[PDB]
């Protein structure tokens, strides 16, 4: 995250930090005990799936302070629209081999419904977007969990507002822009797969997923951001099955 | 009803025959008796936090 704050400590209660061998890959959202949200491009190099751990409560990367849980990943569920190395339908759901327990420091963050999503909380202009991601381009990542308030833009405004580039990609209806084009904050390539929550009268929401964008706060460019009221009943119908043996599934979209 | 200002719900909004409207809460939350308010009906109901909720 560049040009935000440090998140103290229990205020992003959802924020997963995902592992491989005990390495940073990703971020992720907490939706209930035993599911998570996250991007499916974090997974388009795994070659190991039983060295997969979420954390719960992290914090601080430095020290163990008792309020972190770690779960191995069961499987890793992307939609069968998602090609690795493209940008678009990038979401994953994940599913903990046995649930967190809740606490102040573990709470999911609420999947809206599709309809509440679309009608009320895409009008709400700022969002939070987090993570232990570059502090700077081409910089060191954060120790502490980071967040930065974030404006979204309308998808015309976006590409009306973004410098033009080459083979740059295209910003679908399963994406949105947030964020600002002066170069001073946006999210990055290690907050991947992290919230963007958004609050309407008292409650937290999940609406996004850092997804993609060109260099971290480049001037000229947005972040852009999986739009999660696309898949709310992809997402929803998934909750209701039953486990597969494999850790990677590929589940039909829509 | 529910395109307009949510319908007047604090979550979420189902429109019925004509001008009818009904409120509904996520899971861990109950509704209110003024049909649009959501109360948690749980310990850690999602998308509260509970430091500043407790504070
Ligand atoms: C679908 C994801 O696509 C991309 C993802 C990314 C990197 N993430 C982000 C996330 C949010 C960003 C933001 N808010 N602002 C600025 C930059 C942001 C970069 C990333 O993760 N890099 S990675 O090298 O680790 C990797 C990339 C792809 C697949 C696996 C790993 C950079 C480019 C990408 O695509 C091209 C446009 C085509
Ligand atoms: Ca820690």
């Amino acid at each position: 995250i560049v040009g935000g704050k440090v998140c103290p400590k229990g205020e992003c209660p959802w924020q997963v930090l995902l592992l491989v061998n005990g390495a940073q890959l990703c971020g992720g959202t907490l939706i209930n005990t035993i599911w998570v949200v996250s991007a499916a491009h974090c997974f388009d190099k795994i070659k190991n799936w039983r060295n997969l751990i979420a954390v719960l409560g992290e914090h601080d990367l430095s020290e163990h302070d008792g309020d972190e849980q770690s779960r191995r990943v069961a499987q890793v569920i992307i939609p069968s629209t998602y090609v690795p190395g493209t940008t678009n339908h990038d979401i994953a759901l994940l599913r903990l081999h046995q649930p967190v327990v809740l606490t102040d420091h573990v709470v999911p963050l609420c999947l809206p419904e599709r309809t509440f999503s679309e009608r009320t909380l895409a009008f709400v202009r700022f969002s939070l977007v987090s993570g232990w991601g570059q502090l700077l381009d081409r910089g060191a990542t954060a120790l502490e969990l980071m967040v930065l308030n974030v404006p979204r833009l309308m998808t015309q405004d976006c590409l009306q507002q973004s410098r033009k580039v080459g083979d740059s990609p295209n910003i679908t209806e399963y994406m949105f822009c947030a964020g600002y084009s002066d170069g001073s904050k946006d999210s990055c390539k290690g907050d991947s797969g992290g919230p963007h929550a958004t609050h309407y009268r008292g409650t937290w929401y999940l609406t996004g997923i850092v997804s993609w964008g060109q260099g971290c706060a480049t001037v000229g460019h947005f972040g852009v951001y999986t739009r999660v009221s696309q898949y709310i009943e992809w997402l929803q119908k998934l909750m209701r099955s039953e486990p597969r043996p494999g850790v990677l599934l590929r589940a039909p979209f829509p | 009803i529910c395109v307009n200002e949510n319908g007047g719900c604090e979550q979420y909004c189902s429109d019925h025959t004509g001008t009818k409207r009904s409120c509904r809460c996520h899971e861990g939350y109950s509704l209110l008796a003024d049909g649009v308010s959501c109360t948690p009906t749980v310990e850690y109901p999602c998308g509260k936090i509970p430091i500043l909720e407790k504070r």
